[PDB]
DNA sequence: GGCTCCTCTAGACTCGACC
DNA sequence: GGTCGAGTCTAGAGGAGCT
């Protein structure tokens, strides 16, 4: 299966128990090892690209993972309690009965607790960031963080984007994200099928759309959109208006909020899902691109050879698995099957033959073909896939 | 406990019965300088069962001893003088060794060698000739023949010259020997080799001013070219070298397209050093008849450093802080240029009293809305195209500008300057030429000399310009009342710089020369005291250079040595056994390629180890001889000789004012706490000078008959000095007698100017070390007998202590901590401290004899 | 003018004049990034990655939670996860009681979950993970950039760039040794003064030996990076004595492989950089600056010199290189207002397209470094962009 | 009282580039 | 076939290194 597969190769993280559907949508566990993390980081990076960088007036925003805190009842935050705090209560001096329940009054009226989404996050920068568009209308702020649920504590990181939009074409930019975001997740997919909008309502009644990625046990929603007006924008800033209003092109609106809210340790799931001996994950998104080894001896003469190779590829971008350090040898086919559940794009050998010519032994993780190809053209030809597979 | 009428303390009694009027005189002498009486503690007696001296007296002894070492080797030597061989021979482009008749190694057991080598693959020898009785002999390299795509970077003896009682000579066998697989192993093969450059230097030697001049006395003698020697000791026809250089200046495919005529280059200058040889043997043999000078010679030619893994990571560590060092000050240079290209707006370079006298100019570039909503499906490729193709057409404009890109024509003409070209390979951003060297940064670091801003004159040099493009003389002035009446440097007035008299800056060797850069060490001491204060780093610029001028001037000598990593299957079984070994390491050795003689005073020379370069806690790359450490199982016995040219003078003096120890003032305060001078004296002005012990003759340079009472001094300086060699000489044979004979493991190691190291294993050390003792103990016998004292003083018998040490260095309780080595040898490599011992807890450790 | 002022008006900093002090910028109760500041710590975290991660072998990420089990030590100061349904649940739905509720406050200390202080525990739970990986074959390491809760109370949050580094103990005092050399050549690389950057021997409570980065902030040094060598009792702490699972292959025997611990902090390297770099212009290095490239428009055809902005702003983006579109701005700008505009957000170079352009393709280029212009064609400025941000590496 | 090597700078010749 | 603004090479001078 592909939970155990992903263990082996280090894509997953965990005790057996914890390996488990109920237990790897929760998050109350590291679920990605060391390779999982770099295929995670991916997503940051692709999502960050496509989303920010390509994207106009798109801000970035850091928030802190803890938030201010309320003693409003229906909500279900995980406090935080200051241990000396409870050990001075109990050791000091014996409170009375009427102290320990405001006490406990106390760890609710006031202590902080921690965040669930990054909306609340991005409005907090809203006014900040509105002075960097001086004041013009539309813009966003986007964000990759760790979002805690209850369930014990599970960790999320969600990649949310918070698009202030003018009130009027708000459902047409709701849609132009739908179907953005629906070509972004489709974009890397091998099954661009598996990824569906559905329409979702509120329920305050506000208008919203969902994405799911159908996983082998059902639909989840990897991505949701909800178009939450200013209601949500008012609630943070109460009472006067003009710091709260944007500059549109005939008078100052209150920019109807547009919330994009996506995971990436759950997005990271369906990409290891999508992608399934051999983890077919987009070129954008492997975790590791080059595996580089020795063939024979002179091992003293080929590890020159590959860390000269190596220090080549990792100064062009190329994340490389310098494999021919290890001291322990195995058949060649047995180095293919491990590294195509290792998701590697490409195999290089550095041979005898290497040493004489400068052919060096390439196979493509696609496509099972082993090509010859020079030394100095490994990277020029390295350079050419990863770049056109991105556009 | 014995004492000479002077009450100099002597020789003991065991010792002296088996090694062996004019007191008034001494005394009047000695009593007049004010050293009259004034007794000495004596010290410890010191008894020993030293071995039964051979024929007698230690003169016989020594040369017994040199005539027993060096015997097979003399009759190598005269087996080249009398052998017989068809003329020069086809080019062979073979791989490995080749016999040139009328084997896989030559076989006979003399060989006049010489070396080339392509310096494209940096130190692998190319190609080698070699002269022997009835064959020539050829050598190509495997890099030569195959033409691989990539070889080995790390040298080791599978890719050397191979070999395998023998004497090799050559121009500069160094080079010979540093190339050669055999002479890398621990284990010493028994072969010599013999330079004719250190004969020639031996022979006819020309100092230091004569080869100036040079390149009378000048008939006679001629530099250390081969060509010069072969005019000297043969003449006929001229040697000519390839006008092409391709070893030194060709690349390798230029060197296999004209292999068959490089082969006869080569083949020209071993015969040249065949026949140069047959002349300097028996005239070396004639001007040094002792054999101990011969004997010396050889042991001074098998000079063996070993190194293990830690010599690359010292190259590394060296050269990474260099330039970590060197960026930290560029770096800091260029952000000074940076900051002032912003001058040029509003005119205001005129008035900044360092960038005034610039090149400002410029070139010219010269050729030949409410919110629409979200863009839609279509308008995302229809916007794409459009804003891409209104690109795409502008490639075309290419032509429409000049082929030769003009230089950036925005920025000044001095920024320019410092800025390399886009197209040159090391373009860097910004100025990446800049450094203290040149003559803008005194201008960009605004320095000022007490109160003065610095000016360059073309004829004067550095100088600085008191108050009193037009220079900014009201900017000088105003820097002056922020920091006639100035009395330094005369001031020149030839300068003519308006409103200002340009005094030039003080120079170490005098007002009559000029300062061509304030950042010279020499000014460093003026930085502290104030006066030479920089403006926009300062005394750490100064403090970089200190740091790194040793390594920027010794890195391509230190990285390019040829260093040959032993493999583990050659090492001794002692190395594979010892606690200290590690599998992960490798460990070699480099060959000095030390020239036995070099000077006139008969010294060996090599810009490398042969220098006093002991470590520094300020220097980079200063733990060069820290980084010789013996292999596990090996330790470095050594010693240095106190005051042994300063010894040599005092008993000089001492033989012959009144003919004993301590009878002049100068050897009486040299042995404990003019007439020197006039023996050297009538040693140089003699018909031909000899040593004083080896009566080995001066120089054809230097006899009185050619030179008529000219280089007086070099003849005095070369007597101490050559009876300074000679002692070497007698320390070498006795300590290789004493190794032979008692059969213990060691060799040679180096021996720079004044000290004598041996690779030794620790379990033999103490034997080691009293050997040592006792050869010097007999050199000094020998040194008092000769000159007429028939007793040695026990304040010199032995050495103050003789150093058992992991590494080379000049104590054993230096850590040798630099700025590339600040945790020291103990801390990053393990090497514990060393013992130095006296003579007699050598005797109680080993029990008084061997 | 302040540098805090400075970076808070071109959104480097974020945050109230109050959360600005020298205090709560240290204490890290508040996120004090804003979008330029955020930019420039994602590449201080980039370049920390490539250095310690990318370009060092035997070095790996590693996922880490906020949350750690809880432990019953009382000298722990950890802040602890309640469940706010469960204190609602006992308080309210019965009467309570001094006898009943104690039984409540005592489960909180023993049970609940709390809030990491370090990344090394997270890396502890990893090492064993990391064996297999690596075969045994020691040394090795975990890396992490994440965000460790500190008790100020208020819950201090910094993010710390961690190296827990598995040596054998033969070689502990020599890549102690080692990585203590390559940290502050990397703090030094990018720094205007790598002078401010110095190093300090430390020791701990238990003795062992350590050393302590700091660097010359205004007020004071501050501890930007500690090594500690902390040997085998984290890990004997951590796995119940079977030796089984704890050693490695330190060459031909296996030992317990010594704990070295590299804690820089991302947070207050930023910082660092911020103070380091700084007319007015924040000298950021080319590899930390957020902006680079900063495209413009001239009088006029509008419309057509957008086409040209807009197909040169994709030929940039799509080649790594940040750009600001200053052509979309709605509000005229001056020459001499927009170069300091641009020289206090450090943008490298200030590109400026004009009518003239539509012709013969020829672009103003100023420098950030020496505020000259010099023009180039359209075609070329690609080249320059990457060759000029290539050296600076 | 001597050199020698590395680095910076000025001047004269060459070139090909444009016209 | 003409001027002329970069390459290029040589020559000169000064600092660091050894006696």
């Amino acid at each position: 299966a592909l939970v155990d597969l992903c263990r082996r190769r280090h894509f997953f993280s965990g005790t057996p128990q914890q390996l488990s559907t109920a237990a790897l949508l929760s998050g109350c566990h590291a679920r990605f090892g060391p390779l999982g993390v770099e295929l995670r980081k991916n997503l940051a990076s692709q999502w960050w690209s496509s989303m920010v960088v390509f994207r106009e007036q798109v801000f970035a925003v850091d928030s802190l993972h803890q938030e201010p805190g309320s003693s409003q009842p229906r909500d279900s935050a995980f406090r935080l309690v200051s241990p000396e705090s409870i050990r001075e209560i109990l050791q000091d001096r014996e409170p009375s009965k009427e102290q320990l329940v405001a006490f406990l009054e106390n760890l609710l009226k006031t202590s902080g607790k921690l965040r669930a989404t990054l909306l609340h996050g991005a409005l907090e920068h809203y006014v900040n960031c509105l002075d960097l568009v001086n004041r013009k209308l539309p813009f966003g702020l986007a964000q990759i963080g760790v979002c805690f649920h209850p369930v014990r504590v599970g960790e999320k990181t969600e990649a949310s984007l918070v698009w202030f939009t003018p009130t009027r074409t708000s459902s047409q930019w709701l849609d132009f994200w739908l179907r953005h975001r629906l070509l972004w997740w489709r974009k890397f997919a091998m099954s661009p099928s598996n990824f569906s909008s559905a329409d979702c309502q509120d329920e305050l009644g506000r208008k919203g759309s969902k994405l799911y990625y159908s996983f082998p046990w059902g639909k989840e929603p990897i991505e949701t959109l909800w178009n939450l007006g200013d209601q949500e924008l008012l609630h943070t800033y109460p009472g006067n208006v003009s710091t709260i209003q944007g500059r549109d092109g005939r008078k100052n609106v209150v920019p109807c909020v547009l919330s994009v809210s996506g995971d990436v340790d759950l997005g990271t799931l369906a990409y290891l899902y999508d992608s399934f001996k051999v983890l077919k994950l987009h070129p954008c998104l492997a975790p590791i691109k080059v595996a580089l080894d020795v063939g024979k001896g002179p091992t003293v003469e080929l590890r020159q050879v590959c860390q000269g190779l190596l220090n080549e590829l990792l100064e062009n971008g190329i994340s490389v698995w310098p494999g021919y350090s290890e001291t322990v040898h195995s058949s060649l086919e047995q180095l293919h099957s491990k590294y195509d559940e290792m998701s590697v794009l490409f195999s290089v050998l550095v041979t005898e033959t290497t040493l004489e010519n400068g052919l060096i032994q390439l196979r493509s993780r696609d496509t099972t073909m082993k090509e010859m190809m020079h030394i100095s053209k490994l990277r020029d030809f390295l350079v050419k896939y990863l770049a056109s597979a991105s556009n | 406990l014995r004492l000479n009428p002077l009450l100099i303390q002597m020789l003991s009694r065991g010792l002296h019965e088996q090694i062996f009027a004019a007191v008034q005189r001494s005394v009047e002498h000695l009593q007049k300088h004010g050293l009259w009486g004034q007794p000495a503690t004596p010290l410890p007696d010191v008894e020993l069962r030293l071995p039964r001296l051979f024929g007698g007296n230690l003169d016989q002894h020594f040369r017994l001893l040199a005539q027993k070492q060096s015997l097979p080797y003399l009759e190598a030597a005269a087996s080249l003088l009398e052998a017989q061989l068809p003329p020069e021979p086809s080019w062979a482009w073979a791989e490995g060794w080749t016999r040139y008749g009328p084997v896989a190694i030559p076989e006979e057991r003399a060989l006049v060698f010489d070396v080339e080598v392509c310096l494209a693959e940096g130190t692998c020898p190319t190609l080698a000739v070699a002269i022997s009785p009835s064959a020539w002999y050829s050598w190509c390299s495997r890099r030569l023949v195959e033409e691989r795509y990539s070889w080995t970077s790390q040298l080791s003896p599978a890719d050397l010259i191979p070999l395998g009682e023998q004497l090799v000579v050559g121009h500069n066998v160094s080079f010979d020997r540093a190339h050669i697989r055999e002479q890398y192993l621990i284990q010493d093969s028994r072969m010599r080799f013999l330079d004719t450059m250190s004969m020639h230097m031996a022979i006819s030697g020309l100092s230091s001013f004569q080869r100036s001049l040079w390149m009378d006395w000048m008939d006679i003698s001629s530099a250390n070219n081969l060509a010069d020697v072969h005019n000297l000791y043969v003449g006929g026809p001229p040697l000519e070298k390839e006008p092409r250089e391709l070893f030194v200046k060709g690349s390798m495919r230029d060197i296999r397209e004209n292999f068959q005529d490089l082969m006869q280059y080569c083949a020209r200058d071993v015969w040249a050093t065949f026949e140069v040889f047959q002349q300097q043997l028996p005239l070396f043999l004639e001007r040094c008849p002792h054999p101990v000078t011969l004997a010396g010679m050889l042991e001074m030619g098998v000079s063996y450093l070993p190194v293990n893994q830690n010599w690359e990571r010292y190259l590394t560590e060296a050269q990474n802080t260099y330039e970590e060092l060197q960026r930290e000050m560029k770096k800091s240079l260029m952000d000074l240029a940076n900051d002032a290209c912003q001058l040029l707006s509003g005119e205001r370079y005129k008035e900044d009293p360092w960038l005034w006298d610039l090149e400002w100019d410029l070139q010219e570039f010269k050729q030949k809305q409410e919110d629409p909503g979200p863009p839609s499906e279509e308008e995302e490729l229809q916007r794409s195209v459009t804003a891409h193709n209104r690109l795409q057409q502008l490639r075309s404009t290419t032509d429409l500008l000049p082929k030769r890109p003009q230089h950036l024509p925005g920025h000044p003409g001095w920024y320019r300057k410092l800025c390399p070209r886009l197209d040159d390979p090391a373009w860097a951003p910004g100025p990446s030429l800049l450094s203290l060297q040149m003559r803008v940064t005194p201008k960009l670091m605004a320095l000022t000399w007490d109160g003065f801003p610095l000016h360059y004159s073309d004829s004067h040099g550095w100088g600085y310009l008191v108050p009193g493009v037009t220079c900014p003389y009201r900017a000088i002035e105003s820097l002056y009342r922020k920091h006639t009446y100035h009395h330094g440097n005369g001031p020149y007035n030839d300068v003519n710089i308006p409103g200002c008299w340009f005094f030039k800056l003080p120079h170490k060797d005098g007002n009559n020369y000029n300062v061509g850069s304030p950042f010279a060490k020499d000014f460093l001491p003026k930085m502290e005291d104030g006066t030479l204060q920089a403006g926009p780093s300062g005394p750490r610029a100064l403090e970089i250079n200190k740091m790194i001028s040793f390594w920027r001037n010794a890195h391509k000598r230190i990285s390019s040595q040829m260093v040959v990593w032993l493999p583990r299957s050659a090492l001794p079984r002692v190395v594979t056994r010892h606690p200290s070994f590690d599998e992960e390491g490798h460990y070699g050795a480099i060959l000095p390629q030390v020239v036995t003689a070099g000077t006139i005073t008969r010294r060996a020379v090599e810009p490398t180890w042969l220098t006093a370069s002991n470590a520094r806690p300020d220097r980079v790359g200063s733990e060069l001889k820290a980084m010789v450490q013996a292999p596990p199982g090996y330790v470095l016995v050594g010693a240095d000789v106190d005051s042994q040219e300063l010894w040599i003078a005092a008993v000089l003096g001492d033989a012959h004012f009144a003919g004993m120890h301590g009878c002049t003032a100068f050897g009486w305060m040299t042995l404990q706490g003019s007439e020197m001078f006039n023996k050297l004296e009538s040693i140089a002005m003699s018909d031909t000078p000899r040593t004083p012990v080896l009566g080995c003759c001066i120089s054809r340079a230097l006899e009185p008959s050619v030179v008529q009472g000219e280089f007086i001094t070099s003849r005095v300086n070369w007597v101490v000095q050559s009876s300074a060699v000679d002692y070497l000489h007698l320390m070498l044979v006795a300590m290789k007698w004493l190794f032979e004979e008692f059969a213990i493991d060691g060799r040679f190691c180096i021996s720079i100017h004044d000290e004598v190291r041996y690779l030794v294993r620790e379990e033999d050390r103490y034997r080691a070390a009293l050997a040592l003792q006792i050869t010097n103990l007999l050199t000094r016998c020998m040194f008092a007998y000769k000159l007429g004292l028939n007793d040695l003083p026990q304040s010199v018998a032995f050495f103050s202590a003789v150093d058992i040490d992991q590494c080379l260095r000049k104590e054993v309780t230096m850590d040798c901590k630099t700025p590339s080595n600040p945790t020291g040898m103990e801390r990053r490599y393990g090497i514990p401290q060393g013992e130095a011992l006296d003579i007699y807890q050598i005797i109680e450790l080993t029990k008084g004899s061997l």
